[PDB]
């Protein structure tokens, strides 16, 4: 099924004619588009006052990114590399070998900011909820050193982030 | 709101407010207390400079009435 | 939603629409930002017999 | 005392200037469903200021002839303050028997700021942009002019102040309304204001860039106090000469603000468009009213006073 | 004839001008050229994805959704019911974002700013909705060989329709502006014409086909979903 | 002295960071959220940064999508065209460092090969919120410069 | 009449925010006047306000504390500040405040929230985290060629 945008055809009687012509020399058409921005100069405005008023995201938005731990505090990634593996942008670099105490853990996780796409494969393809992708945004650096996380970096997040981000994750696991 | 771009126009307006003002309160301390003298043609100027020497101070806006007959 | 009566006469006038009846600025009509919990149905593979995967 | 009166005309111009780029962005913000400048002082009342310390500090970045290079803006600047000082507010600074005809005089020497910065632009390219603007602005000053003459055909002299007495019972736009329109569209045209602002336009398809904005600002306001007197007349009562200078101001200041409420409005002419509308659609109405308003105070016995 | 060597991303246009006339235009693209299709031969089906979304970069979930078919058909598996409508409603949500995208900034380029404004506060609504699902304002990387990555969140659902209730008004407001103001039609009106015949043999393709008359639209002649 | 110096600094400062006026190269898709930032829920134009500054009016280069070879010569003439005091912002992974195309035999690995950065706003996109907070950590670094205080000290 | 309404509507605002010295401190530190219901306030000293009858977006905002950490933010305020059992309520990611769902207690979790840090003595530094792979061997410390 289709429809004609623009076919049709000017009604040419004398009314018809004066109107257009009333148009074209008292610039009706001009005057009723000044109308449509009166009326928005007296609407409210659509702006925030960032940052004491932040746009509404959700619990699924994919911001830093941090590594978690069990409530005992021990690690929950298990180095078995499949969100290095899955990673769209190769950003990830793992190493592991087994702890003091045999554990399977890494001695290397990095996370090049630079190069990821934030895209939440990480998160996605880990077994344990060890990698996610945290509630934060606000996280700009003055060197492009500073995005280049390491473990370190990365286990700070999540210490620092969990409580928000263990509430995100108890909103969203039902549709994961 | 749409008010908040009234303070705005108050500074233009009382800044385009002053040059008119200024100009009219100068006029009358320049002259007398009245308005500036207008001559654009010569027989205005020719009373102008005619009140100047009947001023008796060189002043065209200092008048001389009936006191002076 | 704040407009004085006034202000909403005019601003109508000048677009010629009910503007106050779709205003573009939200209110109480969205949705809460707390939801129950879902729980999401499976599908149809989601069988304890007559499913060999050879058969999908 | 002259010398006071004359600062006291110079420094307000500039300030006047300054905020309505503030209110110009505000104007236009709302309009747009935003805010615009209110983080840079209240309101952004401070706004004005940061900027233009900002623009004096800045880098001043060769000049195909220096003196035309620092010839052109001191014109453009020096111009834009002269066309102010026979205006009656509601008295002027200078009383001049033929003051429409010197601000003619002046408009008409304002195109050479123009001519002069496209060749010590040094630039094949920005050369060819100052002609078509001078182009422009050059048409559109003969339906100015011709406008004018028209409508002082029921004032009957060439002094500003006459317009005043001219429109004691009434304003002039009731007489000549259709002068009117296209006087108003003709400035902001001769203004290179949307939706003729072609220069910025065809352009994208410090302190001396600062000056060259605060002249073009000047002459906007300056047409729109031009244009209340010419067809808005405030009464004068010479007992209470404020009561003029607020009504007046309050005309300009719409006035002006219409012309932002217009860039917010519509989209942009071309080049040709533009010119077709001056030569094909404005030129002969205006030439057919000329005729119509010679006619006019002969036929009806309402010719004017000489003086 | 003077040669102007520069006259979305960014472009560079080689013209040959005869006065106010062109007579030659040269597009020099590459300027955004990155390799993509290299690029995804080192990647996995599902690597690849996120590609999709940064090609026509406003229309993410359509790039999507053709990559999910042509994978889909390779596998020879199909979409459950429920994550076809749901590729058919963020579709044609992002249409609209699309084309408010287009119309809008094709309006600002020539001198009218202010719808979009308006509109671009439309498109920041959808972009919530992007972010619900998905939790990326744009690049969502949501519609998958498969079908979705994740169910709608409970209450999405309404706040659509709450949307789609008022967007009507917000399309006649921007008609208000342009559809019968004299400079856009001087601007628009006998510009760029093209035959049915030669949008055909040029590659043609939506709007620049249907706007010369040709009756064609894959959603309804090869329909998908 | 001193503290002439200091309230000199901080009057300079302030009016480099309140007015602000951006040269954007709308490279890619990070190009549309900082269109957002313009648009009404953010309106960058209220803390004095314009729109859209021609490029010798600007101050900030937003370097908004991927840099490819094809286009870094042009990039960089651009920059050298900006008038001083002059400040760089790299928005998105492709500018960051190559991103999703760091890779890639066409494309730049981060703008910063081509030009100095002064901030580098992570995400793929980030927000228009996201790149707001870049825009006001660099009037923040304005905030902090002391150029007189060092040329006094000279 | 209206106008009326609304000139006291605003005269409120100033008593809302205790006097005119602290309607001028809202006024110039955050640019705006407006007067809401107190939520709840953090141990740095930010506090956090909401207004329903606001347009979505507006309806909930944090008035920056003037100390934290030892930096002085009375005009240098960042929306790193907000800590993150916070931080979920100001984005709208949730309804409820801390206050009234408070966020679940582990002893890992820094007691202390840290605001962007980048351009300071305290920025992240990157560095390898693995150990040396190839180990050299030493020659003997004894002559005997
Ligand atoms: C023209 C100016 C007329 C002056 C009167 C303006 C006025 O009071 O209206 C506001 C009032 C509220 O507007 P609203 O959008 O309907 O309500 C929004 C909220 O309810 C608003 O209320 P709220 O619930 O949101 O409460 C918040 C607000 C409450 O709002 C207020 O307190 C109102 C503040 C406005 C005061 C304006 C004083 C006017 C001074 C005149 C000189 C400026 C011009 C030069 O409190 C404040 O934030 C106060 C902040 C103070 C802001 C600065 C105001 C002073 C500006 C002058 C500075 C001079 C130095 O509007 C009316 O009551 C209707 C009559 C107003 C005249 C309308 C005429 C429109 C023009 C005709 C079309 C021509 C177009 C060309
Ligand atoms: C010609 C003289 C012009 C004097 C301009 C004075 C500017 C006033 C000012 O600094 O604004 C207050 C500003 C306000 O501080 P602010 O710029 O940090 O703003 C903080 C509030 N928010 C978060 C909303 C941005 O004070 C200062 O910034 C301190 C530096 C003073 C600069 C003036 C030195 C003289
Ligand atoms: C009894 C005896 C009587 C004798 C006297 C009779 C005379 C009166 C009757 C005649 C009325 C004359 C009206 C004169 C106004 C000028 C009309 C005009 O020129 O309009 C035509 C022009 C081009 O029209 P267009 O559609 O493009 O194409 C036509 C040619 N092809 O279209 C245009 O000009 C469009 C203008 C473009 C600019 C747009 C921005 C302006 C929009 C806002 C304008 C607001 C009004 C201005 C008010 C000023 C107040 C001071
Ligand atoms: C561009 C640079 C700006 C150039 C300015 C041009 C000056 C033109 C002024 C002419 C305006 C005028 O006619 O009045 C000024 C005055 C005569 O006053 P007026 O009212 O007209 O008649 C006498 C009193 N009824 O006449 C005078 O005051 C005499 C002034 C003579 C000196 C002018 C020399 C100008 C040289 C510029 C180079
Ligand atoms: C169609 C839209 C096109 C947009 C074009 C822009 C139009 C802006 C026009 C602004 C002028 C509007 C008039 C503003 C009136 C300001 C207050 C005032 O002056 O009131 C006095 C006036 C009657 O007094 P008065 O002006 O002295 O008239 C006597 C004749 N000399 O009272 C009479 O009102
Ligand atoms: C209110 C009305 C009520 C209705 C009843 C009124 C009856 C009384 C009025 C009778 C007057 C009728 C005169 C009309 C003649 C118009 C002739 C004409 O149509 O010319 C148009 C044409 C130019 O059009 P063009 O764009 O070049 O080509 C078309 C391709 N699209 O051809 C041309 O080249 C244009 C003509 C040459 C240009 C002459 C311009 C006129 C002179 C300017 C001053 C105006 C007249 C004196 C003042
Ligand atoms: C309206 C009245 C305003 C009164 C304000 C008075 C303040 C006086 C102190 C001004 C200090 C300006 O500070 C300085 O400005 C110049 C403007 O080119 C900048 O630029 C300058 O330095 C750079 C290198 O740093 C040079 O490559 C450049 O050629 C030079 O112009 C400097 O980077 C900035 O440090
Ligand atoms: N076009 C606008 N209205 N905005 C804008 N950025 N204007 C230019 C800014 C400006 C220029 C000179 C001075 I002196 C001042 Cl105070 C401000
Ligand atoms: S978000 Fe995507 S690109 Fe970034 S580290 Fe995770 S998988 Fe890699
Ligand atoms: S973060 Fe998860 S997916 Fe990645 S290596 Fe650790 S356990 Fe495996
Ligand atoms: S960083 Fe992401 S959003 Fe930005 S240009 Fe690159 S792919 Fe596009």
């Amino acid at each position: 099924t289709y429809k004609y945008v623009n076919l049709r055809e000017p009604s040419m009687d004398m009314k018809s004619v004066t109107d257009r012509a009333a148009q074209t020399l008292l610039w009706t058409e001009l005057i009723r588009g000044l109308g449509m921005t009166l009326s928005y100069l007296f609407r409210e405005p659509a702006t925030i006052n960032y940052p004491f008023e932040k746009g509404p995201l959700s619990p699924r938005f994919r911001g830093e990114h941090a590594l978690r731990r069990y409530p005992s505090g021990e690690e929950r990634c298990i180095a078995c590399k499949l969100c290095e593996a899955v990673c769209p942008a190769q950003a990830i670099t793992i190493e592991a070998e087994p702890r003091a105490d045999g554990s399977r853990r890494t001695t290397r996780y990095d996370i090049d900011m630079t190069k990821c796409i934030y895209c939440g494969f990480c998160q996605e393809a880990c077994p344990v909820d060890a990698i996610v992708e945290g509630p934060n945004f606000e996280f700009s650096t003055e060197t492009h050193e500073e995005l280049l996380y390491n473990k370190e970096k990365l286990l700070n997040n999540g210490d620092k982030w969990e409580a928000e981000i263990a509430a995100n994750i108890q909103a969203d696991y039902l549709y994961r | 709101m749409w008010f908040e771009v009234l303070p705005g126009i108050a500074v233009m307006g009382v800044c385009l407010f002053i040059p008119g003002m200024a100009t009219a309160r100068i006029h009358r301390f320049s002259n007398g207390g009245k308005e500036k003298r207008v001559a654009h043609y010569p027989y205005q100027w020719y009373l102008m400079e005619r009140d100047r020497r009947v001023s008796g101070v060189n002043r065209s806006y200092v008048s001389k009435g009936l006191e002076n007959i | 939603a704040s407009a004085t009566r006034f202000i909403q006469w005019l601003r109508n006038w000048a677009s010629g629409r009910d503007l106050q009846a779709k205003l573009q600025l939200r209110y109480q009509e969205i949705s809460k930002r707390t939801q129950p919990p879902p729980k999401l149905p499976v599908g149809p593979s989601h069988k304890l017999s007559n499913n060999y995967y050879c058969t999908r | 005392m002259f010398m006071i009166n004359i600062l006291m005309l110079i420094i307000p111009i500039l300030l006047a200037v300054a905020f309505l780029t503030l209110v110009e962005r505000k104007v236009l913000g709302y309009m747009q469903l935003r805010k615009g400048p209110n983080v840079v002082g209240p309101y952004g009342l401070l706004q004005p200021i940061a900027d233009a310390i900002k623009l004096f500090i800045k880098e001043p970045l060769a000049t195909s002839s220096a003196s035309m290079f620092i010839l052109a803006p001191i014109m453009a600047l020096g111009l834009a303050l002269t066309m102010w000082i026979p205006l009656p507010m509601p008295y002027p600074l200078i009383n001049m028997n033929l003051g429409v005809l010197f601000m003619l005089a002046m408009s008409s020497l304002a195109v050479y700021s123009i001519l002069w910065s496209g060749w010590a632009s040094n630039s094949k390219y920005a050369l060819i942009g100052a002609l078509r603007a001078v182009a422009q602005t050059i048409s559109y000053e003969v339906t100015l002019a011709i406008i004018l003459l028209s409508v002082l055909l029921m004032s009957g002299s060439f002094t500003l102040s006459t317009l005043i007495t001219t429109q004691e019972q009434m304003w002039l736009i009731l007489p000549a309304w259709p002068l009117a329109m296209m006087w108003f569209i003709s400035t902001l045209a001769e203004t290179n204001r949307a939706p003729f602002d072609l220069t910025e336009g065809e352009s994208e398809l410090a302190g001396p860039f600062a000056l060259f904005f605060m002249a073009e600002y000047a002459n906007i306001i300056m047409m729109n106090i031009f244009t209340a007197i010419l067809f808005l007349g405030t009464s004068h009562n010479p007992h209470m000469p404020e009561l003029y200078t607020i009504n007046f101001t309050i005309k300009s200041l719409l006035l002006t603000m219409s012309f932002l409420w217009i860039r917010a409005s519509y989209p942009r002419f071309r080049y040709d468009q533009l010119m077709h509308l001056l030569w094909k659609n404005f030129l002969p109405l205006t030439l057919a009213l000329c005729m119509w308003h010679v006619s006019l105070p002969i036929l009806t016995s309402g010719i004017p006073p000489q003086t | 004839n003077l040669t102007l060597n520069f006259g979305h991303g960014v472009l560079r246009l080689v013209m040959e001008l005869s006065g106010e006339m062109v007579r030659k235009c040269d597009p020099h693209i590459g300027l955004l050229h990155r390799g993509t299709e290299k690029l995804i031969e080192y990647k996995t089906y599902l690597q690849a994805l996120p590609y999709f979304d940064r090609l026509d970069y406003v229309s993410m979930m359509c790039n999507e959704q053709a990559y999910s078919l042509a994978v889909e058909k390779l596998l020879n598996i199909r979409p459950p019911p429920r994550a076809q409508w749901i590729r058919v409603l963020f579709g044609e949500i992002t249409r609209l974002l699309n084309h408010i995208m287009a119309v809008t900034t094709h309006a600002l380029d020539i001198g009218a700013m202010t719808p979009f404004f308006w509109m671009f506060e439309e498109r920041e609504k959808m972009f919530e909705f992007y972010e619900r699902v998905s939790g990326a304002r744009m690049h969502a990387a949501y519609v998958r060989p498969g079908g979705v990555h994740q169910d709608l969140p409970l209450g999405l659902m309404d706040d659509i329709y709450e949307f789609s209730k008022n967007f009507s008004l917000r399309i006649d407001e921007l008609e208000e502006m342009l559809t019968n103001n004299r400079i856009w039609r001087n601007r628009t009106v006998d510009i760029g014409i093209v035959t049915a015949e030669d949008a055909l043999n040029y590659g043609f393709s939506g709007v620049m086909l249907r706007g010369s008359g040709i009756q064609w639209d894959l959603r309804k002649t090869q329909p998908y979903d | 002295g001193e503290y002439v110096v200091a309230k000199l600094d901080d009057l300079i400062n302030w009016a480099r960071r309140s007015s602000l006026w951006p040269m954007t190269f709308g490279l890619a898709c990070c190009a549309v959220e900082m269109m957002h930032m313009a648009a009404p829920r953010y309106d960058m134009d209220r803390f004095g940064v314009v729109f859209r500054a021609s490029p010798r009016q600007s101050d900030v280069m937003i370097v908004a999508g991927t840099l490819t070879n094809k286009m870094a010569p042009a990039l960089r003439k651009v920059y050298d065209q900006m008038p001083e005091p002059r400040y760089v912002v790299s928005m998105g992974s492709c500018a960051n460092g190559g991103g999703y195309y760091h890779y890639s035999y066409s494309v730049v690995r981060g703008c910063d090969r081509i030009v100095p950065v002064d901030i580098y706003v992570p995400g793929c996109p980030p927000t228009a919120e996201a790149l707001l907070y870049g825009i006001l950590q660099l009037q923040k670094k304005i905030k902090r410069e002391k150029r007189l205080r060092i040329w006094y000290r000279r | 009449m209206e106008l009326l309404q609304v000139l006291k509507r605003g005269l409120q605002q100033v008593s809302g925010h205790g006097g005119l010295r602290g309607y001028l401190r809202v006024l110039f530190r955050a640019n705006d006047v407006r007067v809401g219901t107190l939520v709840g306030e953090d141990k740095y000293g930010n506090k956090y306000y909401e207004d329903n009858k606001q347009f979505f977006g507006r309806h909930r905002w944090v008035i920056y504390t003037t100390e934290m950490n030892g930096k002085n933010t009375f005009w240098d305020v960042d929306g790193s500040m907000v800590p993150p059992e916070w931080h979920r309520w100001l984005h709208c990611m949730t309804d409820d405040p801390p206050t009234v769902k408070p966020p679940t207690a582990r002893k890992f979790i820094w007691t202390n929230h840290k605001f962007n840090l980048s351009g300071t003595p305290q920025q992240y530094v990157p560095y390898s985290t693995t150990r040396k792979k190839i180990q050299e061997w030493v020659p003997p410390s004894t002559p005997y060629k």
